[PDB]
């Protein structure tokens, strides 16, 4: 349950694939999208 | 609640660890004891 | 999710990869 | 037409897969690198452009090309299974082009986002690109019908921060949606609804009120405690005031809102209990208020149901209204399919001023057998065809007329299709603040506006009506500084089949116009004789007019190579003959052979007089003479004679005309040039009147002033 | 423009209706930080005596004016300028940058129109279980 999409409003795996953009303040600018494992998770027991 | 519970409506969001409810109050008064970032906590305190 | 570079506050917490730098921006 | 009904056969026809053996799909894309030297489902093509000059850019006729848009993903499922097809649709529009090779565009916009255009050409070259389909004034006509909107902006403590922002940003986003024909006003509430801006009922959604509506949105402030039951009952009321003129018809409602807990049931039982008003609720940004009610209302009052949690999604979840008020012109079935021509604006492809024909493409899946009706009420896309003011200019000649005379064309908004003082520039909105999308919309009153003729005039051309008005009106000079009292004679009529009514300006002094006769193959030869670049020497310096005579001929903005040109082809053929414009040539030559007689025979005997510094002469045919060598550079006028100032100006007065020079410019002022003064030169053929030319001398400035 | 060399006496003339002036907003036209306003002055008269006193600074100046009859120009003859200290407040002809009309007051008498008249916005075959909140 520690998966998260570069482009958050993408919840799935297979939908974040592409270019999606970001608004920060005075620039457009266009990044791709990264289906990305947390820094710090629960998935074995040694990494909790 | 009574001396910031309206005013962490910033321009950038509202922060997680805000004074709104009493579970979000409870949280961060909680992360305060534990000494963890209590200083940005204070400078959402004086910022708003 | 902010991205990298962009401006961050530290209490959002929201940043994508680490946290918010010192100079504020991821 | 045909278009739309090759489009509907093949979704008809298309089956929906679901796996694609990543090859299987074949296009141009549109936007990737001419040089990658290296998808999901995706093969490219690398085509060949060789050039254009129909278009100015470079184009390849063997495949069209699409456009999807950098938010979109290439590879979706969805995306893949309409590239099948619209690949059908790549033969009908090269059938199209073969038929009417005159063909500029033909887009396919589509309702995921996509966009195939026949003439593939690369997207346009700060570079990200923001272009969506689904959004250009062509789609939005040609996917509802005019709408009433009332935006009901919600202010309170609540709203305050971050969702205020993204409220003014969907606000203005959403208005950027509309169009001429639809009126809208933008209302707020926080315990009393009151009205951000000075409008008061409702206003046509024009460039000047969206940016009034822009800027009080934008002034906006968030207090108080919201009470729904007293906004609704605002919004209801303003949609019912008939005073004024509106669209009147699809009254929708919009509310920009959190989340609360009151639904207001008493409300619209009292307002819409027929469901006339559609009401559409947006819950923007990231909270955690009950969005329960809001949907709720969106269900019962015929409507749908957006969410904005981000600057991201305002786009998209404010361009999707027209998918839902599209529906009932689905329903009608093959009644709703009329081609509308949108207003007049600038290529997006860097093609100039055009304007668009729009034609919806409908869903008819299991329409032969009837099966199939659940998502039949969703159009597919809309077709559209660019047809360019060029040719709507060439299908209307002007210079067998004076300079003075001109067509122009209104649609029924009152905006100029053609007009001499329309020119390739956005609308200008207000001062420009310190510190190419929209429409060029320009009314016809503005050119002169007279308030007894001029209005009338424009309100029967409205009308669809024809008639003459012969009346005194007042002319602005080209230049923008002077002002004749002229007489003009109005004529109207409208181009039935469509809404735009053309007219055509005409004074009295040209109800008649010289026709070159045929003459002889020795009267061109000593007609040519005059005007070469060797031989302006005794004649004066020679111009011409960039009037495009033969086909071959080019038009050039220097004047000695379309000198040079004009020389060069008619010695090497005849006029006539070659598929060239016989009257134009004819014309022109004659006026070098008058004007070359008259400079010879009266100017070469005076060659320095005391007075003068350039004796000219422009007559109506292209052609202006300076007799003084040296005096030539300082010509600075147009060298198309049916745009001097002076030559308009000249034509006008029944006397001798000055033309005071320009001050403080970098150019040679009024002491090396002289004073410029102008005669239109008048001749009785039969009884009739005619000005062909006029002469006119540069005025020493020292000779007058030790005279004066 | 003789009005920025003489403003006194150019607004004396349009006083006495010797230039006519009637303005117009030019909407295609660039700024340099736009609506742009226009102005053009012309003859409105025909006649040619023209004779009146300025009464200008407490220094009245006798001015003649006499239109040449056969070119467009005219002859107006001042006592003086410098002498006589009068107001400035320049009267420019140029082009300036400014607002177009006021919207509010536009809105309140628009101009006539022909909007059309085909529209679809009811039938009662549509379907409204689409309404977005079951479906998603
Ligand atoms: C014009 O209208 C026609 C019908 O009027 C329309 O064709 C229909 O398209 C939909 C797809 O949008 C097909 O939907 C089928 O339904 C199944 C079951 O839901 C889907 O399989 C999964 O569905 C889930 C959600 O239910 C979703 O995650 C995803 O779609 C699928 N998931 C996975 C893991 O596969 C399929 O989408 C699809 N089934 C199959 C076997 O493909 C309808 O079947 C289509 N109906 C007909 C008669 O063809 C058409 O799209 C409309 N035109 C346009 C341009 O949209
Ligand atoms: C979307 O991709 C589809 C998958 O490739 C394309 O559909 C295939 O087109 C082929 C033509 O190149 C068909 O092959 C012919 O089909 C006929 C059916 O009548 C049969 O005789 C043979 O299978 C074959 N005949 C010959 C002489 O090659 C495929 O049947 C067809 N379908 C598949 C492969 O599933 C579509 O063309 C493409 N979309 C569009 C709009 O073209
Ligand atoms: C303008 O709209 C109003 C209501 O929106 C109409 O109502 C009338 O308003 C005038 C103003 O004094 C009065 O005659 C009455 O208050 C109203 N008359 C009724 C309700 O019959 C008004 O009629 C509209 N204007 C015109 C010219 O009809
Ligand atoms: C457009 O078509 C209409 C026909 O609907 C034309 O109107 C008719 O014109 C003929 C002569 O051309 C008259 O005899 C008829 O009486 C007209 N019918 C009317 C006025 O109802 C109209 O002239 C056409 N216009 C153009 C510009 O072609
Ligand atoms: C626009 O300019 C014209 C040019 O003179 C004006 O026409 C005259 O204006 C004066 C007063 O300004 C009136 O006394 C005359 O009767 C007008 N002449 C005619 C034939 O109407 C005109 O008034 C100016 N203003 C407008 C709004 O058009
Ligand atoms: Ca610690
Ligand atoms: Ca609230």
């Amino acid at each position: 349950k520690f998966f998260h999409c570069t482009d958050e409003s993408k919840e799935f795996e297979k939908d974040c694939r592409g270019k999606y953009l970001l608004y920060e303040k005075n620039e457009v600018k266009a990044r791709d999208r990264e289906w990305k494992k947390y820094e710090f998770h629960y998935d074995n027991v040694l990494w909790a | 609640m009574q001396l910031f519970g309206g005013q962490f409506n910033f321009d950038e969001g509202t922060p997680p660890t805000n004074f709104d409810t009493f579970p979000a109050a409870i949280m961060t008064v909680f992360q305060i004891l534990t000494g963890e970032d209590w200083n940005e906590v204070m400078y959402d305190g004086i910022k708003s | 999710c902010k991205g990298k570079g962009a401006p961050c506050r530290k209490t959002m917490y929201d940043c994508c990869s680490g946290s918010c730098g010192r100079r504020g921006k991821c | 037409v045909r278009l739309a009904l090759e489009a509907e056969k093949v979704q008809a026809a298309h089956q929906w897969r679901e796996d694609f053996a990543s090859n299987e799909v074949v296009y141009y894309n549109a936007k990737d690198d001419l040089d990658p030297e290296k998808e999901p489902g995706s093969q490219r093509i690398k085509p060949v452009f060789i050039e254009d000059a129909n278009f100015g850019r470079q184009i390849s006729y063997q495949h069209a090309a699409v456009h999807i848009p950098t938010d979109i993903y290439e590879g979706s499922t969805i995306v893949l299974n309409e590239l099948n097809w619209t690949s059908a649709l790549d033969e009908v529009f090269k059938k199209n082009r073969e038929e009417d090779p005159s063909l500029l565009w033909q887009v396919f916009g589509s309702a995921t986002g996509l966009a195939r255009y026949y003439p593939a050409s690369p997207w346009v070259d700060n570079k990200i690109d923001l272009y969506d389909v689904r959004r250009r004034p062509w789609y939005i006509q040609g996917a509802a019908s005019p709408k009433d909107m009332l935006i009901l902006v919600d202010v309170s403590g609540s709203v305050s921060g971050l969702t205020l922002k993204l409220i003014r940003t969907s606000v203005s986003e959403m208005l950027e949606t509309l169009s001429d024909d639809d009126f809208v006003n933008v209302a707020s509430f926080n315990s009393n609804a009151q009205d951000v801006s000075c409008f008061q009922h409702l206003v046509q959604a024009n460039v000047r009120n969206k940016k009034v509506l822009k800027d009080a949105v934008n002034n906006i402030t968030a207090k108080g405690i919201t009470d729904y039951k007293k906004g609704f009952s605002f919004a209801f009321e303003q949609l019912l005031n008939y005073n004024v003129s509106r669209a009147n018809c699809n009254k929708i409602i919009m509310l920009f809102t959190d989340g609360g807990e009151e639904r207001a049931q008493e409300i619209f039982n009292k307002y819409n209990k027929d469901k006339k008003v559609r009401v559409f609720t947006f819950s923007v940004g990231q909270h955690n208020y009950d969005r329960g009610p809001i949907q709720w209302m969106a269900c019962e009052n015929k409507g749908y149901y957006y969410e904005i949690p981000s600057i991201g999604a305002i786009r998209i979840n404010t361009q999707e209204y027209l998918d839902v008020l599209g529906r009932p012109m689905v329903l009608a079935g093959d009644k709703a399919k009329q081609v509308q021509w949108t207003n007049v604006y600038l290529d997006a492809l860097e093609l100039g001023l055009v304007i668009t024909g729009t034609l919806p493409v409908f869903n008819i899946t299991g329409q032969f057998e009837n099966k199939t009706n659940l998502k039949n009420q969703l159009i597919l896309g809309v077709m559209g065809v660019d047809v360019s003011l060029e040719d709507i200019k060439r299908l209307t000649p002007r210079f067998t007329l004076c300079p003075n005379g001109y067509y122009f064309a209104i649609d029924p908004n009152g905006y100029v299709l053609l007009h001499p003082n329309l020119q390739p520039k956005p609308i200008g909105v207000g001062i420009p603040t310190i510190n190419s999308q929209e429409p060029v919309t320009l009314d016809f009153l503005d050119a002169e506006l007279e308030n007894d003729i001029k209005v009338e005039i424009r309100n029967k051309m409205i009308d669809g009506e024809s008639g003459e008005k012969t009346f005194r009106t007042l002319v602005k000079s080209q230049d923008e500084r002077y002002i004749d009292k002229g007489n003009r004679t109005y004529t109207w009529t409208p181009v039935n089949g469509t809404d735009y009514s053309l007219a055509l300006v005409l004074p009295t002094y040209s109800f008649y116009y010289i026709k070159a006769k045929l003459e002889e193959t020795i009267t061109q030869a000593r007609y040519s004789e005059t005007l070469k670049p060797d031989n302006f020497e005794e004649s004066g310096y020679t111009f011409i007019a960039p009037r495009d005579y033969c086909n071959d001929l080019k038009i050039s903005d220097n004047n000695t190579e379309f000198l040079l040109n004009f020389n060069e082809f008619i010695d090497r053929k005849t006029p006539n003959n070659p598929s060239c414009n016989a009257d134009l040539i004819n014309r022109v030559l004659l006026d070098a052979g008058f004007t070359n007689e008259l400079v010879q025979n009266y100017w070469s005997k005076q060659k320095n007089i005391k007075g003068v510094k350039a004796r000219f002469v422009v007559t109506d045919g292209g052609i202006t003479r300076v007799y003084p060598k040296e005096a030539g550079e300082n010509w600075q006028e147009n060298p198309e004679t049916y745009e001097d100032s002076f030559y308009k100006r000249s034509l006008d007065n029944d006397n001798y005309v000055f033309t005071a020079p320009y001050f403080n410019k970098s150019g040679p002022g009024a002491y090396e040039s002289g004073i410029m003064v102008s005669k239109a030169v008048e001749i009785y053929i039969q009884g009739k009147l005619l000005k062909p030319a006029v002469v006119g001398i540069k005025i020493d400035v020292n000779s007058w002033i030790e005279n004066f | 423009f003789f009005g920025e060399i003489d403003p006194s006496l150019m607004r004396h003339l349009v006083n006495i209706s010797v230039y006519a002036f009637n303005k117009s907003y030019d909407y295609q036209s660039v700024c340099e930080p736009c609506i742009t306003e226009q102005t053009q002055y012309f003859f409105d008269n025909d006649s040619k005596s023209f004779s009146g006193v300025l009464d200008c600074g407490n220094c009245s100046r006798i001015f003649h004016g006499e239109k040449l009859m056969n070119t467009n120009l005219i002859f107006i003859m001042v006592e003086s300028k410098g002498t006589c200290p009068c107001d400035t407040r320049l009267l420019i002809q140029a082009e300036q940058t400014s607002d177009g009309p006021n919207p509010c007051d536009m809105v309140k008498q628009p101009r006539y129109r022909k909007g059309p008249d085909v529209c679809f916005d009811n039938n009662v075959l549509e379907d409204y279980t689409d309404c977005g909140g079951v479906s998603g």
